[PDB]
Formats: structure tokens, C-alpha cells, sequence
RNA sequence: CCCAUAGUAGGCCUAAAAGCAGCCACCAAUUAAGAAAGCGUUCAAGCUCAACACCUCCCAAACAUAUA
């Protein structure tokens, strides 16, 4: 991974797995170990962009889904 | 052998007989009885005071710095009268409910960072959280008026 | 229930939320087997049963989802386990001895090799003790050991 | 209060290291 | 890494508290000794001074320093140099009200330090319960 | 169909089977599962040879006793019989064989939560 | 003195006679020292038997070494060793009279309270070196608090009014029902059948 | 070791209710 | 599952023993982290807990379902 890049929209209605994937690991504790990764994240169903440096381009509407199937997805994509 | 012996010693089969009959029984109901149906005022009032002092109320997700990255912007806040503070939705749901903040309710849940002011020094926070490439700015409410980031920034220019 | 569609695209799409008959016999319960007159009164036979109570891949769904009383979802884990031993749920796979009554997984159980005297004998283990308080019909009642 | 609400955790968490002194 | 001393400003290098504690991460003491004199002539000379060193993965010194220490701060107050032994009800300093308030202006000051508390009343009380722990009576 | 037999469980790795040849070092233990698997006629002989009375009437009654593996039965036999006992135990039809109006007559029981993912 | 004093092998006067191992000493239910007196905790026995000097040092040993004299006192109930135990020489025949005394012994009965534990302790953190202690004693024994001595006797009184056996132990043995008084001990009607020789059934109504 | 069956428990309670009847009749 | 700043490397004696070698008080900060409940170092630094923010060769054969 070198870049993430996640919106959501908390003016309509909200979705709390996005804003637990900002708190618990799109923070400065993974990227204590994880240097080379760049997040952003910007706020106005949500979206997660993961852009891989190597050829992979991933794409995510987090609305429905819980917290813990999109960070073993991420996870899975990181062990690729 | 004697009346006490080290070990359990058996009975007469009589005895034993005795012994099983004269057991206790439990009373098992006709139905399952399991399958049948300061602190607090201290958020009270001091929340409260912090509804009735600010003229709009800010937030964010201040969870994403170590604790001297929370002592560098306690200290860049505090050069500003800016009141930053923490305390639980379980509670600032009611606390939303008694202060008529209907277009408040969906705001405050998870981990939320109030941010209380009197006058706007807000471009400060704002490149504070661009010199960051994370922490976003949560919406607020200017008297009885919702704001998002367009606002945030319509208001801060 | 929403299911998690990916091809790289993932979303959760939701789809075909089920719901019970509107005439509980029994209202004001605590578990839905409670609320429908079934405390004592299921087997490991009833698979319908046992199949509203599980994921399609055969595992057991948790607590709260179902709403379920202690000893009541440890009734439904165990003769779920019981079933899936017997060969009642084919279409639960995740792509021979044929058995009924299995507690343990049958490759946990050692045989054995030396059964004890008459006064000390090891006896095999038939049915679940979970199913002990179920309504007879005989009047020798369930004998869980052979 | 404050301060008095901070004394009793204080006595709480007195109370939990001095249950834990065998474990 | 994060290392905090209580080394004071009257000798430079003592000796083993601070030769071997500083040998794991790889340092230049030489550069430390003459930022800490340098740290000692911009302040009152014989004290004390806890320093805020972290050591870089680059291998270079950042020392910040802020207000003297708490424990020999108060015992000069009081003119003690070795303090009490039981610290329950044994005293050697009277200690009146208005010396800890005139000291405790110059106190909540620093960053390093994170005495940064706004009103009088939190600091004051900080430093008497402080007090309440060595053998210091609080006067009036 | 003595190879389609069903222990009531565990019993398929608990139950053994002792013999012994007179030799030293010939006594053999060998389990339900693989003695089941060396002679699929083994298991049901062995609880009628037990169930008999044990007299000298017993091997004759052995003898009129013809137990086959499978569904063939040689024509010989197959001619000779008249009634057919009825099976002792009901057997449990699985969830494939259930009809469709015997899944939609028992009722659900319980709403799912709208959102969950199984 | 907060701590266990030290107990001695054998009294300072010796006994010269022998006195014969009365077993009805362990039998049955105590009646010295079975409700708590200015103190807090103990280990109450389960059943009877013999506390050997072993035992007495195991215990001292035990409580004081995990121990906190500013917090906790802890005094005796079972007195000294004094009943003495014979022993005949070792690979000896038979007759020749009794054999010398061995051991002095405390013989102790069911619901005797061991030692006492006082203080401004908890139930807690004195659950752990009492149980240890306790599993190390030679009779069942269980770490009882006062709440917990009264919270078991209620239970006792609870099992006993709500049974739903017509049919209890002091019932058919005092009224004779069966003529079956002729397998009973006469103990039996004091003990109602809760105590069967040294040990004593909790469970058992 | 000997075991108690159901039987026994029966037989024993057969007999303790008769003597039950005997206990009332000889109380008049 | 979390999550751990600061008066302070609490004083006394101890080369220094900092909550963790020992005595005594065990106050206090935001809104909350105990002058300290276990590893751990000569000592340190690091690690977990409460609390904050989401909450000689075994030995009858067998059998759990039909109204005692
Ligand atoms: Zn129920």
C-alpha cells in the first residue's frame, strides 16, 4: 500500500464502520510500523480508495459493511 | 473394622437404601423462572453550562495522536481560550435530547472531541488538520444552524 | 441479510430479509422457542428446526442475533452437532459411517480397549445430557450411556 | 464533585491492587 | 528513544549515571556535556535540571529544558539540603502561604513539563499536596 | 444391506471386537469402524451370534441365518421368502428429501436483524 | 502480637498414662468453637480428623509467610496437641501390652473453626492462602467468611424446608418406620444422617 | 459395591407409606 | 478488543536503586491512569492490570422414542 484516500458523508446519514476504520487503524499506530502507506481522509455511501504502488487499484462503498470484513479485506490485500 | 476408618467406608445395603430414598429433591416449578420476565449530575450540569456558554460547538476524531501529539495541541489550543473535551455519547444523547439539537442527533456517536469556543480562531485548526494529512472536521451547529465542511470553511474565510 | 459482492469492486448489497408468522401461541416470551411452545419438545430429527438457527456453511449463529435463552441455544449448538454427525444437513458444506445420537467428533474419541467390571464399566456415551428434560413417551426413560 | 467522585475511583483502583496482590 | 535524567548542573559528568545508561542507543556525550553547561550558565548554577532528550534515529541531540526540579526546589526554599526520613510527621521546613504562591507563578510556564494549567488554584494545590508527601509544613 | 448399518454414535470408534488366536502375542482388538471395514456381515453375526442362547441349538440357528453386504441377494434366496419385518428404527429423512409444503407448514420463528452479513 | 504463636510437640507436663484412641472425638458435629467471636475469617472443617504438629508448623508457616501484621491479626481455636497416639516398635509381634506414646494430636470435629483472621482484610485476597492452606490439611476443610458461614446455614435451612421428599433421614429414623434402627447408630438420631463415620455430607439434607 | 435400582427405591417407598397408614391408625 | 500523559528520577538512608531492594504519606492535574497490581533491568528505558473514550485373553449380547 502507499495510498488511501476514504470520504464520508456524516451530513446525511451516517455510517460508523468508516469512522472506526479512521480510528483504530487509519491512524499514526499503523503507521508508526507502517511508514511508506499516505492516508487522507476527507468528509462532506462513504468511499475507501486504496491505491497499491505496484498495479492494483481498489475500491470500496463502505455502507453496508462492518468493520471487521473490510480490515481482514484490507489485510487479505496487504498479504495479497 | 471400626465405627471411623480413614477412608469412606461402605454402608449396609439398607443403610444405602435409606440413604437414596431420603435424598433431597429440589421443587421444579411448572415453568422455567429464566424463560419469565453523582457522577451523572456532574455531566449533567457541567455539559449543561457548556450548552448555555458557546454559540456554536465543534468536533472532531482526536484519537489519532500519541500523548505528547495531545499535549502540542492542548498547548496550540490553549494559546486561545478553546475548551477541548471528552465525555461519553451514552449520555451526550440525552444531553442532545434536552437541548433541542433534533439535527444533532446523527453527529455525536463513536468517539467524539468537543471543541467549545466563544470567537473564531478556526483557520488555526484548520492548518493544524492540513499539516496532517488525516483527522477530519466532524460537523458542528452555529445557533441552531447545522454546519458541514462547506460551512466550517464559508465560515472560517 | 446483505451479503459482501466483490469482483477490484466490494460492496454490501442487501437482500431477502426473512420474518416469522404473525401468531405467536405464546407471546411474552424470552426465546423465540419459548414464544412458539417448544421448550421440551425438539429433537436432533427436526432439521427445519435446527436450519432456521444456522449459516449456510453449517455454523452456528451467535446469541443475540438469535435471541436465544442459555439452555435453549446450548439445546439448538448441541443437537446442531448432532445433526451435521448424522448426515441431516447435506446442502451446509463449505463446497463412511453412517451414525444418529453423536456427541463427541469422531476423530476425539479413543475406543475401548478394556471395559471395566460389572461395578466399574465404561459405557458409551448415547445422546446429549442437554436433551435430558425433553417429554417422554416410554416410560423407561432416555438411557444416555450404553 | 470532582474531587470527590476522583477520591472514590482512587479507592476503587486501592481496592483492585489490593485483591490483586495473590494473582 | 525517550530518555528523561535528573542529572544536575554542578558536575557535567558524574559518571555511571550516565555512561552506561546512554551506551545502548549510541551517542556523542561530548555534545551532551556542553549543551547541558551551555543549559547551565542560562540558568541559576548548582540546581538540579531534568532534561527532555530524544534521541533521534539520525543520530543528533534536541535538549529542552524548562523550570528547576520540585523536591530540591522546595527543600532550598526551606533551607533544607537532606530531607526528612518518614515524611508522615517528622518536619524541617515552615513553609508559609504566600512563599508558595510567589513561587508558584514562575511554575506554570513550561511545556516540557506540561504545567499548563490556567487557573492559580490547580497548581497550588498540585505543589501542597506535593509538600504534604516531603517533610514541609504549610504555614497559615 | 449389513454394510448401511448405523451405531447410535461414538460407537462406530468405541465399540471393539476381541478375539485371539491360541498363539502368544495373538490377542487382536480391532474396532467397530475396522472390523466393519475388513467384513461388512462381521457386526450384525456378531450381536446375533451374542442374542442367542447359548446352547448347542445356537449354530444351526446361524445357519439359517443369511446376511448379505448390499441390495443383491442371489436368486435362490431372493425366491424363498414371504414377509418382510418392518425396520425397527424411523429413519430421520434429511433436509433434501422434504417437500416444499412441508417446509412452508412449519413456521419461522424468529426477524433476523436487517443488516447482518452470515 | 498479630501473628500465630509458636505451638509445641507435646505439652511442657508429659501425660504418663495412655489413654485409648476414643474415636468418638472426630464423629459428629463440634460444639467448642463453631460461631465466629471478634473476628472476620476462618477455615471452617468440613469433616473431623487429627491435626498433627506437621500440620500446626504447615499452617503457621503458610499464614505468616504470606502475611500482613499492620492489616491482618490471626489467633488459635484449636488448642495444643494433647491426646496421645501410641506406636509400637517397628516389625515387633503383638501383645506385650500398649505401645509407647508417639505424637500428641488435636482431634477436631465437623464445623470447627480453625483459626480466626481479623483485621481490615476482605474475602478476596484472603481466599487464596486460606484455600491453600485448607487443600493442605489433612480433613475437608473451606475458607468461611461470617457472611459466608451464615449465607451456608441458610442454605441448610432453605434445603430443608424445601424439599419435596415426604420422606427425610431424622423422620424414619426416629419413628422406627422400616424396624431399620437395626443397621442405624444410635448416633444416628442425633445426627440425622448428614455425618457418616469422620466425614460429613453438605449436600445431603 | 452394591447399587441402588429404581425398584428397591419403590419397594422401600411402598413400605414406608403402609407403615405411614399403620402410624396414623394406632394414634386414635 | 481497548488504552496509559504529567507535579517527579516521591523523599530517607542507599554509588543510584526512580511504583517496582527496603521505611512512611499515599496528596494532586485536566476529564482520567494507583507515589502503584505482575515481567523486566546494578539502576534506567521498555512491557501487561484497573481507570479514561465504543459498550495368559476386553469381557453377556445389545438398546437414548409405543402410554408402567
Ligand atoms: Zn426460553
Amino acid at each position: 500500500v502507499k495510498q488511501v484516500r476514504v470520504q464520508f458523508c456524516p451530513f446525511e446519514k451516517n455510517v460508523e464502520s468508516t469512522r472506526t476504520f479512521l480510528q483504530t487503524v487509519s491512524s499514526e499506530k499503523v503507521r508508526s510500523t507502517n511508514l511508506n502507506c499516505s492516508v487522507i481522509a476527507d468528509v462532506r455511501e462513504p468511499c475507501v480508495d486504496v491505491l497499491f504502488g505496484d498495479g492494483h487499484r481498489l475500491i470500496m462503498r463502505g455502507a453496508h459493511l462492518t468493520a471487521l470484513e473490510m480490515l481482514t479485506a484490507f489485510a487479505s490485500h496487504i498479504r495479497a | 473394622s471400626k465405627a471411623v476408618t480413614r477412608h469412606r467406608r461402605v454402608m449396609h445395603f439398607q443403610r444405602q437404601k435409606l440413604m437414596a430414598v431420603t435424598e433431597y429433591i429440589p421443587p421444579k416449578p411448572a415453568i422455567h423462572p429464566s424463560c419469565l420476565p453523582g457522577l451523572i449530575r456532574l455531566l449533567r450540569r457541567e455539559i449543561a453550562a457548556v450548552f448555555q456558554d458557546n454559540r456554536m460547538i465543534a468536533v472532531c476524531q482526536n484519537v489519532a495522536l500519541s500523548a505528547e501529539d495531545k499535549l502540542l495541541m492542548r498547548h496550540q489550543l490553549r494559546k486561545h481560550k478553546i475548551l477541548m473535551k471528552v465525555f461519553p455519547n451514552q449520555v451526550l444523547k440525552p444531553f442532545l435530547e434536552d437541548s433541542k439539537y433534533q439535527n444533532l442527533l446523527p453527529l455525536f456517536v463513536g468517539h467524539n472531541m468537543l471543541l467549545v469556543s466563544e470567537e473564531p480562531k478556526v483557520k488555526e485548526m484548520v492548518r493544524i488538520l492540513r499539516t496532517v494529512p488525516f483527522l477530519p472536521l466532524l460537523g458542528g451547529c452555529i445557533d441552531d444552524t447545522i454546519l458541514s465542511r462547506q460551512g466550517f470553511i464559508n465560515y472560517s474565510k | 441479510f446483505r451479503e459482501v459482492v466483490e469482483t477490484t469492486i466490494i460492496e454490501g448489497r442487501i437482500t431477502a430479509t426473512p420474518k416469522e408468522s404473525p401468531n405467536p401461541p405464546n407471546p411474552s416470551g424470552q426465546c423465540p422457542i419459548c414464544r412458539w411452545n417448544l421448550k421440551h419438545k425438539y429433537n436432533y430429527d427436526d432439521v427445519l428446526l435446527l436450519s432456521q438457527f444456522i449459516r449456510p456453511h453449517g455454523g452456528m449463529l451467535p446469541r443475540k442475533i438469535t435471541g436465544l435463552c442459555q439452555e435453549e441455544h446450548r439445546k439448538i449448538e448441541e443437537c446442531v452437532k448432532m445433526a451435521h454427525r448424522a448426515g441431516l444437513l447435506p446442502n451446509h458444506r463449505p463446497r463412511q459411517l453412517n451414525r444418529y445420537l453423536t456427541r463427541w467428533a469422531p476423530g476425539s474419541v479413543k475406543p475401548i480397549y478394556k471395559k471395566g467390571p460389572r461395578w466399574n464399566r465404561v459405557r458409551m456415551p448415547v445422546g446429549s445430557p442437554l436433551l435430558r428434560d425433553n417429554v417422554c413417551y416410554s416410560r423407561t426413560p432416555w438411557k444416555l450411556y450404553h | 464533585s470532582r474531587e470527590y467522585w476522583r477520591r472514590l475511583r482512587k479507592q476503587n483502583i486501592w481496592r483492585h491492587n489490593r485483591l490483586s496482590k495473590n494473582k | 528513544g525517550v530518555i528523561r535524567a535528573i542529572v544536575r548542573a554542578g558536575l557535567a559528568m558524574p559518571g555511571p549515571p550516565l555512561g552506561p545508561v546512554l551506551g545502548q542507543r549510541g551517542v556523542s556525550i561530548n555534545q551532551f556535556c556542553k549543551e547541558f553547561n551551555e543549559r547551565t550558565k542560562d540558568i541559576k548554577e548548582g540546581i538540579p535540571l531534568p532534561t527532555k532528550i530524544l534521541v533521534k534515529p539520525d543520530r543528533t541531540f534536541e535538549i529542552k529544558i524548562g523550570q528547576p526540579t520540585v523536591s530540591y526546589f522546595l527543600k532550598a526554599a526551606a533551607g533544607i539540603e537532606k530531607g526528612a526520613r518518614q515524611t508522615g510527621k517528622e518536619v524541617a521546613g515552615l513553609v508559609t502561604l504566600k512563599h508558595v504562591y510567589e513561587i508558584a507563578r514562575i511554575k506554570a510556564q513550561d511545556e516540557a513539563f506540561a504545567l499548563q494549567d490556567v487557573p492559580l488554584s490547580s497548581v497550588v494545590r498540585s505543589i501542597i499536596g506535593s509538600a504534604r508527601s516531603l517533610g514541609i509544613r504549610v504555614v497559615k | 444391506n449389513t454394510r448401511h448399518i448405523a451405531f447410535s454414535g461414538n460407537k462406530w470408534e468405541q465399540k471393539v471386537y476381541s478375539s485371539h488366536t491360541g498363539y502368544p502375542g495373538g490377542f487382536r482388538q480391532v474396532t467397530a469402524a475396522q472390523l466393519h471395514l475388513r467384513d461388512p456381515v462381521a457386526i450384525v453375526k456378531l450381536a446375533i451370534y451374542g442374542m442367542l442362547p447359548k446352547n448347542l441349538h445356537r449354530r444351526t440357528m446361524m445357519e439359517r441365518l443369511h446376511l448379505f453386504p448390499d441390495e443383491y441377494i442371489p436368486e435362490d434366496i431372493l425366491k424363498n421368502l414371504v414377509e418382510e419385518l418392518p425396520q425397527p428404527r424411523k429413519i430421520p429423512k434429511r433436509l433434501d428429501e422434504y417437500t416444499q409444503e412441508e417446509i412452508d407448514a412449519f413456521p419461522r420463528l424468529w426477524t433476523p436483524p436487517e443488516d447482518y452479513r452470515l | 502480637k498479630p501473628k500465630l504463636r509458636f505451638i509445641e510437640r507435646a505439652p511442657l507436663v508429659p501425660k504418663v498414662r495412655r489413654e485409648p484412641k476414643n474415636l468418638s472425638d472426630i464423629r459428629g458435629p463440634s460444639t467448642e468453637a463453631t460461631e465466629f467471636t471478634e473476628g472476620n475469617f476462618a477455615i471452617l472443617a468440613l469433616g473431623g480428623g487429627y491435626l498433627h504438629w506437621g500440620h500446626f508448623e504447615m499452617m503457621r508457616l503458610t499464614i505468616n509467610r504470606s502475611m500482613d501484621p499492620k492489616n491482618m491479626f490471626a489467633i488459635w481455636r484449636v488448642p495444643a496437641p494433647f491426646k496421645p497416639i501410641t506406636r509400637k516398635s517397628v516389625g515387633h509381634r503383638m501383645g506385650g501390652g500398649k505401645g509407647a506414646i508417639d505424637h500428641y494430636v488435636t482431634p477436631v470435629k465437623a464445623g470447627r473453626l480453625v483459626v480466626e483472621m481479623g483485621g481490615r482484610c476482605e474475602f478476596e485476597e484472603v481466599q487464596g492462602f486460606l484455600d491453600q492452606v485448607a487443600h493442605k490439611l489433612p480433613f475437608a476443610a473451606k475458607a468461611v467468611s461470617r457472611g459466608t458461614l451464615e449465607k451456608m446455614r441458610k442454605d441448610q435451612e432453605e434445603r430443608e424446608r424445601n424439599n419435596q421428599n415426604p420422606w427425610t433421614f431424622e423422620r424414619i429414623a426416629t419413628a422406627n418406620m422400616l424396624g431399620i434402627r437395626k443397621v442405624l447408630s444410635p448416633y444416628d438420631l442425633t445426627h440425622k444422617g448428614k455425618y457418616w463415620g469422620k466425614f460429613y455430607m453438605p449436600k445431603r439434607v | 459395591p452394591r447399587f441402588v435400582s429404581l425398584r428397591a427405591k419403590q419397594n422401600m417407598i411402598r413400605r414406608l407409606e403402609i407403615e405411614a397408614e399403620n402410624h396414623y391408625w394406632l394414634s386414635m
